[PDB]
């Protein structure tokens, strides 16, 4: 639309909230592929932060490419490597969700503030494979990664 | 619909067509390989069947225990393969149980199990999955025969239903009788065969069971890959027709939207 | 007019919901299996 | 021109069989080779930011890429090869780069020198 | 005359051929089939098959298991499970396998395990004897 | 009655063991091809 | 369009005739899902009439949902309940077609009137599955359902 | 608030795995989703008091209806109310006045639903 | 679009240069099948010209259809009355290419201005099968058919 289209050029950072992601229950529904920042360069944030971010974006885009195939084959017929991409992508998709201190009324959960180093560590670990045994739902609406581990432990105990 | 609805639908169908073309090519390659492998297996299995059609064996008419094995696969998108197999399997099971028998069922491949899990859900002696991912070998047939013999349902008669591969476009559903040594021993024809105790004959029956399972597996995989190739070709053709229709609709809608916006601008300009 | 990746689930037609369900059922099953293994590891590592 | 004609031809071949990339296996050897070469070439065309390259550097890199000297390297490593390799030639072999630059073409002697350089560097990379 | 048919699951050697003699090793002691052998149906044993072509030419294939059916009309169906020509085999490897199998023999967790192990010894002994 | 039949086995297992014993003693190059066209991949689901 | 869209709010019963259906040969081409009415209320038409109408609409809507997949993947990638739904829905679609007397000249058929009880009974029977052994083209353009059965018998010959 | 929250979660999970129709867990998830869906239906010009809605939704979401067929759920619904509306007016008055499912109210509701389900 | 929708009302023919044919080295890269003409009518261009053109179009379409089979089932799957059509269609494709007088600095040959009778006779002979024994490359980038004969002699001897 002309109004948002024109507004795009006046901003340094943008966070394009998406309805297709809010339907899935991932909140905040920030679209990871339609959001950008000016400082998002390796010389401003650091090479670790930049590489983690680009790895996350690439894995999500590969997931989108695979979703077209899964609509005809099915998850059961994917290359045992592609299933790994899908699993990592879903874990990363859920791990971006977070509970706010102002959305207590809706979710009922409790707000979490995640320091930057903890987010970078969490996503770097999720990509590196250090969690490819925990189920997806363990990562849904939690702060740092250790909270996902604890939630998975609780899920297993009350299994 | 509106222009964005049409655009999204058109993009989705284009992706679907691309995927179905790629799947056709993959299925064609696998079909070529499976046919190449089927020739030697064809001769081998026909030779293994040789005896029962050389020394005609009539199954006993005083026994009730029967086995139905149905070879298919786990993969879908192969047209009327699993459907035909399961249809004939339930036909045979109904005929046997109406004539008064105690039928069981072995399903080589999920899709047979699924088609028959509503009715005949309790006759499953045992079912095998993980079929179709890689071409079947003699290891698979040996495993199936071993888990059939071990599962102590000593049957009195058997049948195997598979899709015999006729031509690249056509296949037929067969029923190949499987006999137990209780029938082979009690056959006048077998009186001639020399050095035929009831132990060498038992080993021979086990081996022939493995042989027939392997033959059915090779024929079934060949026909399944051919059917998947044909199904993907038809699906891609249908997606192409739908893409043509939707492209025509999209062009109409795009022109209509341009004209509508322009008329709005003109009316506003002239209405000052 | 072109096509782009991840469009089947952008339309949200029938193939989109079919794909969503085909994914969700499979990963529910795998989550169940992994949770069972996690419980087993918990018990076996208590000592 | 010499290197880009082949690069463009190979990329065009790769773009019409890119759909199979997810499948890839269970296809003939020709399409396997097309996919492999295309992936290597695309990983070659990747570039940093605010890091332009002189023409001699570009031609050296693309020449290494399009003659098969990267068909053994794994794609994830190409973006590293391209890097390290480049530094090598930009430090050890300045005479060849200057020859290519000023001359404007790849003379047979320069072609042989590029062959030897690429093989020697690739012969020990890891 | 014979209608020989020697076919592994993967590859097929003779199809409806017309050979002279076939020396085959079965469970009930090896033997040989000629033009009008009495009908039989035996189960092979880890040995080797010697086929004398319609003349005096002889070829040896090592068979691991299978079944040999000799029918009334002089048709022999000799279906192996892994028939490999001798030239494809290795010698010392057979001895190493035989010795390792014998070593594991004493570790007989139960009777059936020992039966399995010294079936392996049986096959390796047949291999070395064929190559020795 | 072979010894292994006195153990309650079946000739299919005997053939499996003999096949392993014969396919493990091939020229090193032939083993790569022999891995194909052999070795099951089937699973059994308890009913 | 503004004109029909505005007229819709001035009507008790509608009857959206459709060209897509008319191209299938169905006649009258009434679209069963766009057509509506104010008196389609269990307190006015009954409970058998209302239940039958809602069952027909539900099965037709399920068939419409399947149509997109059926058109590409083919009618083979369908569960058995879905194949039953497709068959029932096609039988119902054909059965809603009727031969008018004013069209006696067009087609040479004979005009048919179908009292309400016969309509409700025929659709009850089709819905219950009483006629799953007939061919779907046995319902194309007939009066009451017994005429469909007679047509199927003639088809057998 | 107590009951509709669990119902909302159950329908949210059901909608994800609904487009098709195996294992016990997801099969029961679909069963519960369908039971709740047929529970939410309603007629015209017959709004229900909030406590009656709570009773019906509680019966549906506490896995009681999972035994029944889905095509019959509506029956239960209607019948259940016509029972509770006469014999157990006191419980509904309690729920309305106190405005919550207290522990004793929950135990009652439990026994009423358990008794009614078998007797029907 | 109104622009081409309005211009196409006036066109009396059509030529379709295709990138997919300049790849094959055929020149002029005119798409033989997508090209159209209004006067391709036996009443205008004559029965012999019309029949030759229709035969060439049919054989080219047949080869196009067969190319899918070649790509999938492999060249072996063809009959003997189809391998022959493949050979004839490849020869026709080669013969449709020509060397231009204004492109002697691109092809190394000398441009030919083939009259009409020469073209019709050449394609009539190729369709009849009179040249099935020659190599395909003997037809590439030559003028009349006699030049194809001479090229075959010069490259085979």
């Amino acid at each position: 639309d002309p109004a948002p289209a024109t507004t795009f050029a006046h901003l340094d950072a943008t966070t394009v909230l998406s309805r297709a992601i809010a339907e899935l229950g991932i909140y905040p529904a920030v679209d990871p592929l339609d959001s950008t920042s000016r400082i998002m360069d390796p010389n401003i944030v650091g090479s670790e932060h930049y590489d983690v971010a680009r790895g996350v974006q690439k894995i999500l885009q590969d997931y989108k490419s695979l979703q077209d195939i899964i609509a005809i084959l099915g998850m059961d017929e994917l290359s045992e490597e592609d299933k790994l991409t899908v699993s990592r992508a879903r874990k990363i998709q859920r791990f971006l969700s977070q509970p706010f201190q102002v959305a207590e009324v809706f979710t009922g959960h409790l707000g979490k503030l995640v320091p930057l180093k903890e987010t970078i560590k969490g996503f770097q670990q999720i990509l590196a494979g250090e969690y490819d045994h925990l189920p997806e739902q363990a990562f849904y609406m939690v702060g740092p990664i250790e909270e996902a581990v604890a939630k998975a432990d609780k899920l297993a105990e009350e299994h | 619909a509106t222009l964005k609805d049409i655009t999204r639908r058109l993009k989705s169908i284009k992706n679907i067509q691309k995927i179905t073309k790629s799947m056709k090519m993959v299925a064609a390659a696998k079909y070529a390989r499976a046919e190449r492998e089927l020739k030697p297996a064809r001769v081998y299995g026909v030779g293994s069947l040789a005896l029962y059609e050389k020394a005609d064996i009539k199954t006993p008419e005083d026994k009730k225990k029967h086995l139905i094995i149905g070879v298919s696969s786990d993969r879908g998108l192969c047209g009327a393969i699993h459907s035909s197999v399961a249809k004939q399997m339930k036909s045979e099971a109904a005929n046997l149980a109406a004539a008064g028998k105690e039928v069981k069922i072995i399903g080589v491949g999920d899709k047979i199990r699924s088609i028959l899990h509503r009715t005949h859900s309790d006759q499953f002696l045992v079912t095998f999955k993980e079929v179709g991912r890689r071409p079947p070998t003699f290891g698979d047939a040996s495993v199936i025969a071993l888990e059939l013999l071990n599962s102590g349902y000593e049957f009195d008669e058997g049948s195997i239903i598979f899709n015999r591969f006729r031509s690249v476009i056509s296949y037929k559903t067969e029923e190949k009788p499987i006999f137990s040594l209780d029938t082979i021993s009690s056959a006048e024809s077998m009186s001639i065969y020399d050095d035929i105790d009831a132990d060498v004959l038992r080993n021979y029956q086990e081996y022939s069971l493995a042989n027939i399972i392997y033959y059915s597996l090779k024929e079934s995989t060949t026909s399944e890959q051919s059917a998947r190739m044909t199904a993907m070709d038809n699906a891609s053709k249908n997606a192409s027709e739908m893409i043509d229709k939707l492209t025509l609709t999209f062009n109409r809608t795009r022109q209509a939207v341009i004209t509508k916006e322009l008329i709005e601008i003109i009316s506003g300009a002239a209405a000052l | 007019v072109r096509s782009s990746a991840g469009a089947v689930r952008d339309a949200g037609g029938a193939f989109g919901k079919r794909e969503q369900a085909e994914e969700e059922r499979y990963f529910r099953a795998r989550a169940k299996e992994q949770l069972a293994a996690l419980k087993k590891h918990h018990e076996n590592e208590i000592s | 021109k010499q290197v880009a004609g082949t690069m463009k031809l190979e990329l065009a071949q790769y773009r019409e069989v890119a759909a199979f990339a997810q499948f890839g296996s269970d296809l003939d050897a020709a399409t396997q080779q097309l996919l492999s070469r295309g992936v290597r070439l695309t990983e070659l065309l990747k570039q940093g930011q605010y890091s332009p390259m002189a023409i001699e550097e570009q031609v050296a890199v693309i020449y290494a890429g399009v003659r098969g000297y990267l068909d053994k390297l794994e794609p994830s490593k190409i973006t590293k090869f391209e890097n390290a390799f480049l530094s090598h030639v930009i430090s050890q072999h300045q005479a060849l780069l200057g020859k290519i630059r000023t001359d404007g073409k790849i003379s047979e002697e320069s072609d042989a020198k590029l062959k030897e350089i690429v093989t020697n560097f690739l012969a020990g990379f890891e | 005359q014979m209608s020989f048919t020697f076919a592994s699951p993967t590859q097929v050697f003779f199809n409806s051929a017309n050979v002279r003699q076939v020396d085959v090793p079965t469970q009930t002691g090896a033997f040989g089939i000629l033009a009008a052998h009495v009908p039989t149906l035996q189960v092979l044993r880890p040995g080797l098959v010697v086929v004398h072509a319609e003349d005096g030419t002889t070829s040896k294939y090592f068979v691991s298991s299978g079944s040999v059916t000799v029918n009334a009309d002089s048709s022999v169906q000799l279906l192996a499970e892994e028939a490999v020509t001798l030239d494809m085999l290795d010698l010392g490897a057979a001895k190493a396998n035989l010795e390792k199998a014998q070593s594991e023999l004493l570790g007989a967790a139960d009777e059936a395990t020992r039966a399995e192990i010294q079936i392996r010894i049986e096959a390796n002994e047949a291999l070395v004897k064929a190559l020795e | 009655v072979a010894y292994w039949r006195q153990a309650g086995l079946s000739y299919i297992r005997y053939s499996q063991i003999c096949a392993k014993a014969v396919r493990d003693a091939l020229k090193t190059e032939f083993k790569a091809n022999a891995m194909k066209t052999s070795g099951s991949t089937i699973k059994i689901v308890k009913v």
